[PDB]
DNA sequence: AGTTGGCCGCAGTGTTATCACTCATGGTTATGGCAGCACTGCATAATTCTCTTACTGT
């Protein structure tokens, strides 16, 4: 088992012409050993041995059954049990054998990553809570979109977290940043996925079409791990401890106006604590893909029938349609702003 | 063939009628499929470029 | 219907597709082909709006 | 005095040789039942429509 260096030295000194016996004398090795190593391929310094029997082998299946069906992980309890069965050794071997079965405590070290310019964006929601806006109880939610390289922040308040609202907020973010990223990171929302099909993710077909339309590649971090999108979560903490702490409002339009003004004043103006530069300069450094001229229409699409007289009803509303549109089927495109339009076989109805 | 002369079929694809034999790996089978699917039909051929990219790129100029 | 999404002729621009006549598609929207049992075929390069028109006509039928 | 066990006597069973009877097969003729086709009705299963529930992650 002469080590790498010893074997190299033996072979080299032997090939140099030095006599073998005095080589052995110099290196303090037996002459037979040195001579055998002369005609050897490479330094031998490794011995392979397979596993061997231990004391806790007969009890091992029983302990494994205890762990995997009774959920017992108390080394003292298992030791006391098996001691009656016949075991006589200490607990160290038991702990060593049982350690792999134990759950892996979550780490505390946190890797840091710096995405390339115009290469990544992050999105998330924040359930603000229930408020009485204009005498109406609604569930307010905050949508936050954080750029990855410039740390920009766009935000907007909404009353619902429907796929339509998500897509519209993404449109607003893309317009705000003057382009679309090459990658957009969400969490595992059903408006973007439909579960992990054996490790792989199954994208919602409509959302996949939307992404292919705007060209941005979706990504999802992982189940029950929000660290991977720390930028946007920390931006949420920033906004909810700086803007929505004492600000008072009565209309969501007013709140959104105040939020945009606040962002453009301080949030996207104050230099970041890590990049140490105003986010707008980095934004100017960003290179996002151009937006399409026509935005992906995100509006509720329903089919309704006009009554005999010509009175058409949608939600708690009523219209008066010409007699030619009575008893037929029409399309009611409801934009998220409340602009309802009526269509009949492509044509647009001048609804009264 | 079962839907032939019974119900309409809406087909959409980007491969010419000659490539069907290659796609299905059979010449006469594709020929018969097309003979039945094209008997009573209205074929629309769309000539242009990919909207999402080309149209926006050429109209933003 | 198992459509991947919902679209209609309203969101379709015939100026970007001037090669084919607009009137024929409007006629198809009358669903006269369902009685004649004629088959409707859309052929063109990728991304030119084939599936959009097909799904729009399917929506009109539904 | 009664019940059970043992011994004796009687009856039943097994093997070998012999005898008798019944059943099976083949050929011809006659009769009855079953099978096939057409039409109608009922029930069950499958399909369609509507509503509710389930699963996973935030
Ligand atoms: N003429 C058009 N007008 C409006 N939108 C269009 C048009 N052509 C394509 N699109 C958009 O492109 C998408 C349709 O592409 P599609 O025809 O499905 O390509 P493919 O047939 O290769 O799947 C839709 O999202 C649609 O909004
Ligand atoms: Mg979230």
């Amino acid at each position: 088992m002469i080590t790498r260096g010893e074997f190299f030295m033996i072979k080299e000194m032997y090939e140099r012409g030095m006599s073998i016996s005095d080589i052995a004398r110099e290196l303090g090795i037996d002459r037979k050993t040195v001579r055998k190593y002369i005609h050897s391929p490479n330094p031998p310094s490794k011995s392979k041995r397979k596993q061997r029997k231990s004391k806790l082998d007969p009890f091992k299946p029983y302990l494994q059954k205890r762990m995997l069906e009774d959920g017992v992980f108390n080394s003292e309890k298992l030791f006391f049990e098996i001691r009656q069965q016949g075991y006589t050794g200490g607990k160290t071997i038991l702990k060593d054998y049982m350690k792999p079965f134990r759950e892996t405590a979550k780490k505390k070290y946190t890797v840091r990553y710096e995405t390339l310019p115009g290469e990544q964006m992050q999105v998330d929601w924040k359930e603000v809570g229930e408020v009485v806006i204009e005498g109406k109880k609604v569930k307010l939610s905050l949508f936050v979109a954080t750029l990855g390289y410039s740390r920009m922040k766009y935000a907007v308040f909404t009353t619902s977290q429907d796929q339509e609202h998500l897509m519209e907020c993404l449109i607003q973010s893309f317009k705000y940043f003057g382009g679309v990223p090459k990658k957009v990171l969400f969490d595992n929302m059903k408006t973007v996925t439909d579960g992990r099909e054996q490790g792989v993710v199954k994208w919602n077909q409509r959302f996949s079409e939307f992404a292919s339309y705007y060209g941005f590649i979706p990504k999802v971090c992982r189940p029950y791990r929000a660290q991977t999108k720390g930028k946007v979560e920390r931006a949420i903490q920033y906004i909810m401890d700086h803007f929505y702490v004492g600000t008072a409002f009565e209309s969501i339009e007013e709140l959104n106006f105040l939020l945009h003004r606040w962002l453009d004043q301080v949030a996207n103006r104050k230099p970041n604590a890590t990049t140490g530069i105003s986010p707008q300069e980095r934004w100017a450094e960003e290179s996002l893909k151009p937006l399409p001229l026509k935005d992906y229409d995100t509006s509720y699409l329903s089919y309704r029938k006009v009554h005999w007289d010509g009175s058409f009803s949608y939600k708690g509303e009523q219209w008066l349609l010409s007699a030619e549109y009575a008893g037929k089927e029409i399309l009611v495109k409801e934009r998220l702003n409340g602009d309802i339009r009526l269509y009949f076989r492509g044509e647009e109805i001048s609804h009264v | 063939a079962r839907r032939y002369e019974h119900a309409p079929i809406i087909l959409t694809s980007n491969k010419s009628f000659g490539e069907w034999g290659e796609i299905v790996g059979d010449s006469v089978l594709a020929t018969a499929m097309l003979d039945r699917l094209l008997h009573h039909s209205i074929i629309f051929n769309l000539k242009g470029e990919s909207y999402r990219l080309r149209e926006k790129r050429l109209q933003e100029e | 219907s198992k459509l991947p999404y919902r679209k209609t002729i309203d969101t379709f621009d015939f100026t970007a597709q001037p090669s084919v006549d607009e009137r024929r598609i409007r006629e198809l929207l009358t669903l006269s082909f369902i009685d004649r049992k004629e088959n409707i075929l859309f052929l063109g390069p990728p991304g030119i709006g084939k599936t959009h028109l097909a799904i729009s006509i399917g929506m009109e039928a539904i």
